[PDB]
C-alpha cells in the first residue's frame, strides 16, 4: 500500500513535514526552491534531529521486527489518505531561545550569540505555523536574527582591524557608526551608541559625536551612562565640528553589506539573501550568504512557506 | 488449555514469566511436552539468548524444536542466513507438510526478516492456527494494506474474540487505523497490563497510543517506568527520543537517548537507518553544493 511517510510527503509542501518523513531529497528541494538554501551542510544536524522524532515504535509480536507508528497532527480527521505529521517545533520555542541570544549579546559573548542567532534563523523554515499573523512573527523573527548577526559580525571585525593608520581609524569609526543603524533592542542599541560616541570623540569628529550622544540619551540608558554621555556631549558642543569627512551618512538610508560592511545607500543596487534579507553589494551575487551560510545571495525564490495558509486555490 | 498461561505470558512480552511457568508445567502428553518446549525456547529467543536455544536443541529433538532452532541460528549467525533461507526454500517447496504449525511460524518468521513478505505470507496462508492469523495480520500491516489486515482480524475475531492474541491483533490494526480507534488500542494495552502485568512490550504499546494522540505528557510515565526496568530497550529509547522533542527537553536529551541506543544495540535497524540517512544527506549536500 502507500506508506504513511509517503502520504505526508504527498500531503504537505512544508519542508519540516518532509524531513519528518525522511524524504531528505524532497525536503532539500523544497528548501532550495522556497528559500535559497544551496548549502545544506549546516542543516545536517537539524535534519537528523527532526528525522529522529518522526515515528514511534511498538512491538506487535515477539521476536519479530517492531512496528512503527506515525503520529499525525490532524490525527482525528486524517484518514489513511490525509494524514500529516505532528508538529514538534513551534514558534514560541524559537522565540524563547532568542532571549538567550540577547543575554549573550549583553555579556559580550557575540561569537556565541551569532551561533544561537543563526541556529534560530535556520530553524524558522522548519516551523509549521497556524495563523497568518504567526507567519509574520516568523518573518520578523528571522529579520531580528540577521540584524544581530550582521551587526555583531561587523563588530567583531572592526575590533580586529588595525588602529594605526588615520585611514585605518576612519575605517573603524565608520564601521562603528554603521552598527548604530542596526535595528537591535534598546539595551544593545545603547551599548553600540556608547561605543560609537567614544570613537568619534577621539576622532575629533565632535559634530557627529553630538548626534550619537543625543540619540543615546533618548534611549534612557542607566544613570551613570547618561551622566557620562551628557559630559561628552557638552564637550562636543564647545567645538561642534567634524575634523574629517567620513563615508557615513546618518540621514541617508543604509543597507549594510554583510560581507564588506560598507554602506549601500537607498536605491543603489543590492543583492539580498532570499531567506535572511541580508544585503550584499552586487559583486557578491551568486555567493553563499555569510549570515545564513546556507543560502545563495542572487537566488530568486518562491519564499518561505511555513503554513499551508500560504497555498491558495 | 494447560499451556494457556505459558503461551499467554509469551505473547504479552513477559518472557521470563513464560520461561518460569513453562518449567513448572508438567508434560502430561508427548504432544504438550513438545509445545511447552517450543514456547520455552521461543521465550529464550525473545530474550536473545540464542546460545541457549542452539546448544540445547539437538538434532534428536522434535521437528517443532528443530524449526525453532532454525530460526535461532538465523538470528544468531548473520553469515548462515543466506544458506538457511536457501535450505528453507528447498524444504518449503520440496515438502508439503502443513500440519507442523510451528514450522510454518518459524519459517514465516525467517522470511519476514529476510524481507520476503510474500514468502512468509505464502507460508502463513497454509497454517490454520490462530497465531498464524495474528502473524498474518502483522505482516499485512507492515505492508500497509490495512484493508487486508481488517479481513484477517475479523477472521480471527469470529474464532476467538476474547483471546489475548486476538486482542493484541485488534490493537495493532487499531493503531494503524488512526482516529478514534487509537483510544480503543490504548485500552486494550492498558487492560492487558493491568490484568497480566506491565511488560515492556505493553508499556510501549500504551505509550504509542498516547503519542499517536496529542498526549505526549501522558506518555511520559509509561516510558519512564519502562526505562527504569530496562535501559537499552530499543522501543523505549526510540520513543523517548521522540517524546523528548515534543516535551521540549534539551536537545542533549534526545541525543543522549540516541547514543544510549547505540550502546545497547549497535546493530538495531533504527540505528542503521539513522546512519543511512546521514549518508544520503552528505550525498545530497554534494549534489547541491557549489563546485570548487
Amino acid at each position: 500500500g502507500t506508506s504513511p511517510t509517503q502520504i505526508w510527503c504527498n500531503n504537505s509542501q512544508l519542508p519540516v513535514d518532509h524531513i519528518l518523513a525522511g524524504s531528505f531529497e524532497t525536503a532539500m528541494r523544497l528548501l532550495h526552491d522556497q528559500v535559497g538554501v544551496i548549502q545544506f551542510g549546516p542543516y545536517k544536524q537539524l535534519f537528523l534531529q527532526t528525522y529522529a522524532r518522526g515515528r514511534t515504535t511498538y512491538q506487535a509480536l515477539p521476536c519479530l521486527p517492531s512496528m512503527y507508528s506515525y503520529p499525525n497532527r490532524n490525527w482525528k480527521d486524517a484518514g489513511l489518505k490525509n494524514g500529516v505529521p505532528a508538529v514538534g517545533l513551534k514558534l514560541n520555542d524559537l522565540i524563547q531561545r532568542l532571549q538567550l541570544c540577547y543575554q549573550l549579546t549583553t555579556v559580550g559573548k557575540f561569537e556565541e550569540a551569532v551561533e544561537k542567532f543563526r541556529s534560530i534563523l535556520l530553524s524558522v523554515p522548519l516551523l509549521v505555523v497556524d495563523n497568518k499573523q504567526e507567519i509574520a512573527e516568523a518573518q520578523q523573527l528571522i529579520t531580528i536574527c540577521r540584524e544581530y548577526i550582521v551587526g555583531l559580525c561587523m563588530e567583531i571585525e572592526r575590533k580586529k582591524l588595525p588602529k594605526e593608520t588615520l585611514d585605518q581609524q576612519k575605517r573603524i569609526c565608520e564601521m562603528a557608526a554603521y552598527f548604530t543603524h542596526s535595528n537591535l533592542q534598546p539595551v544593545h542599541m545603547i551599548l553600540v551608541l556608547r561605543t560609537a560616541l567614544n570613537l568619534f570623540f577621539k576622532l575629533k569628529n565632535f559634530k557627529t559625536a553630538a548626534t550619537f550622544a543625543r540619540r543615546l540619551l533618548e534611549l534612557g540608558p542607566k544613570p551613570e551612562v547618561a551622566q557620562q554621555t551628557r559630559k561628552i556631549l557638552s564637550a562636543c558642543e564647545k567645538n561642534p565640528t567634524d575634523a574629517c569627512q567620513l563615508n557615513y551618512d546618518m540621514h541617508n538610508p543604509f543597507d549594510i553589506c554583510a560581507a564588506s560592511y560598507r554602506p549601500i545607500y537607498r536605491g543603489k543596487p543590492v543583492e539580498k539573501c532570499p531567506l535572511s534579507g541580508a544585503c550584499y553589494s552586487p559583486e557578491f551575487k551568486g555567493q553563499i550568504c555569510r549570515v545564513t551560510t546556507v543560502t545563495e545571495i542572487g537566488k530568486d525564490v518562491i519564499g518561505l512557506r511555513i503554513s499551508p495558509l500560504q497555498f491558495r486555490l | 488449555d494447560e499451556l494457556f498461561d505459558v503461551k499467554n505470558a509469551f505473547y504479552i512480552g513477559s518472557y521470563q514469566q513464560c520461561i518460569n511457568e513453562a518449567q513448572r508445567v508438567k508434560l502430561s502428553s508427548p504432544e504438550r511436552e513438545v509445545e511447552r518446549d517450543v514456547f520455552l525456547y521461543r521465550a529464550y529467543l525473545a530474550q536473545r539468548k540464542y546460545g541457549v536455544v542452539l546448544d540445547e536443541i539437538k538434532p534428536s529433538s522434535a521437528p517443532e524444536l528443530q524449526a525453532v532452532r532454525m530460526f535461532a541460528e538465523y538470528l544468531a549467525s548473520e553469515n548462515q542466513r543466506d544458506s538457511i533461507v536457501l535450505e528453507l526454500d528447498r524444504e518449503m517447496s520440496r515438502s508439503v507438510d502443513v500440519t507442523n504449525t510451528t514450522f510454518l511460524l518459524m519459517a514465516a518468521s525467517i522470511y519476514f526478516h529476510d524481507q520476503n513478505p510474500d514468502a512468509a505470507l505464502r507460508t502463513l496462508h497454509q497454517g490454520d492456527g490462530l497465531e498464524c492469523m495474528a502473524m498474518t495480520i502483522q505482516i499485512l500491516l507492515k505492508l500497509d494494506r490495512l484493508d487486508l489486515a481488517r479481513k484477517e482480524l475479523k477472521k480471527m475475531q469470529d474464532q476467538d474474540e476474547d483471546a489475548t492474541l486476538t486482542q493484541l491483533a485488534t490493537a495493532w490494526v487499531n493503531l494503524a487505523v488512526g482516529g478514534e480507534k487509537l483510544q480503543e488500542a490504548y485500552y486494550i494495552f492498558q487492560e492487558l497490563a493491568d490484568k497480566c502485568s506491565p511488560t515492556l512490550l505493553l508499556l510501549n504499546g500504551q505509550a504509542a497510543c498516547h503519542s499517536a494522540q496529542g498526549r505526549w505528557e501522558t506518555a511520559e510515565g509509561v516510558l519512564q517506568e519502562a526505562l527504569d526496568k530496562d535501559s537499552g530497550h530499543p522501543e523505549t529509547l526510540i520513543n523517548l527520543i521522540v517524546l523528548s522533542q515534543h516535551l521540549g527537553k534539551p536537545p542533549e536529551v534526545t541525543n543522549r537517548y540516541l547514543s544510549q541506543l547505540k550502546d545497547a544495540h549497535r546493530a538495531h535497524p533504527f540505528i542503521k537507518e539513522y546512519q543511512a540517512k546521514e549518508n544520503d544527506f552528505d550525498r545530497l549536500a554534494m549534489q547541491y553544493a557549489p563546485s570548487a
